[PDB]
């Protein structure tokens, strides 16, 4: 689960 | 005539405030008409081509779903989509993220948020071959803290589906796609 | 003075547009306030005597219920009643019909529509002897095709209940009747 | 100028009515946005200090929750609180009550109201040690008769919780309390 | 089940 920029 | 002009100006102002207020309840009606309180979000995105070009041009980079809930007084949540992709998928993928929002009943709910989340883009063709990806929220990510602002940092899948796949499959139909989020609500107050 | 009349005319026009939009939202509220998402519709019809007479005179032949749904993002349905009857029940019966409406999530649902449908007129007397009739939709009727317009052709029971029966029993208390429609959802994959 | 003034007056009055209707719709929205249909109410009470003071000064003696429901067409109910207490608890306790209201489908529901009711004050602390009490409605009380006016006589606990306990514990937080009412619904038609 | 008129 990556975050948004 | 100066008095007549003053009252005309006063009515014009009030008419504008009413026009704003009316437009704003239109949006509120659409939010309420698409609310869901069983932990499952279906998100309809119309005008794909135009909105995709808006994201490419940098007009509108991302879109937010309407809120959805785990219960009548549960977590408030939404989805974020980047039609032209974000992060490691900018320009090549569609990116799709889950967002914890500040809920009115947060003081009653477990934090961090620990419910299983499935992100899907629906197949509108006969196969019903939906793209999907589930994940268990990492208890240490600030994405799952008790919200302090309106929205926590979104978390999800930057490389959810490649654009070439998406646009060559049966996922688009009448210039519309459908996104589904399922939060598991089985281990909570019912 | 010509300028003052122009602005008064504009304001009057826009006050008229606001008066309509407000009337419209009152209706939208009532639709939302009586909405249902579990496949069960209760439909309260007030002023029976005056409304039956409106049908005898051909002012208003039929009445529609508010929409109801099988889930938050499921089929959109409603009921149609003829208090003075239709088809082979005209002038002698109350006719009760089921309608499929075009719903926002139709691209995601099975078509043709195939859920079991039960029409009922509630008995407000202490016996609770509700009148009921169930049916399985016929997959070849155009009534259960994926909608192309706001509503499909209605389908149901032209001779649901004889008017003499209806009015002599205990279905009408305080000039009101209640119609219940039960769509079976236990086969629907959400 | 007589005519000009007449029309300006007409518009001012209509602009007043529109402000009223707009304000009444904001309240209708809030009611809809906090409605529940599974027989469980969560009531969020903000500005406790100011509000508790308005009950001491006798400005506002009691507060009402938004309505809540046993099902989409079930009993309409709500809760009533006295922040400075009522009856045998005035000035010394917080008083909490349960209220049956006149719903649109009362002619279809069992009377007297016989569902088990649980009143609760939510502990916003880590213990989550909620205060609560339950009862079975006594069928001889006019509290549970089929409503004839907007609301029946309230019924519940005048000495629910002593003010000293409530204010020295962890029930209050950010000047906010939560009340929960649970109506058992597992013996009724859905 | 039959349709309407």
């Amino acid at each position: 689960p990556i975050q948004a920029s | 005539t100066g008095l007549l002009e003053s009252q005309l100006s006063r009515h014009d102002q009030m008419l504008s405030v009413h026009d704003i207020r009316l437009a704003d309840m239109d949006l509120r009606f659409q939010v309420l008409e698409t609310a869901s309180y069983n932990g499952v979000l279906i998100w309809k995105i119309r005008d794909y081509k135009r909105r995709k070009q808006e994201a490419v041009m940098g007009k509108t980079l991302s879109l937010y779903s309407q809120p959805f809930y785990t219960g009548y007084f549960g977590y408030k949540m939404c989805a974020r989509v980047y039609l032209n992709g974000d992060g490691m998928g900018k320009g090549t993928h569609l990116s799709l993220f889950f967002v914890i929002m500040r809920g009115e009943y947060d003081a009653l709910l477990p934090w961090p948020f620990k419910q299983k989340v499935t992100l899907m883009l629906m197949d509108q063709g006969s196969s019903r071959r939906h793209l999907g990806d589930a994940f268990k929220p990492d208890p240490n990510s600030s994405s799952f803290k008790k919200p302090t602002g309106e929205m926590n940092i979104a978390s999800g899948c930057p490389v959810f589906v490649a654009q070439t796949v998406l646009e060559n499959g049966t996922y688009i139909k009448d210039d519309t796609i459908f996104i589904k989020v399922i939060v598991d609500t089985s281990d909570l107050p019912d």
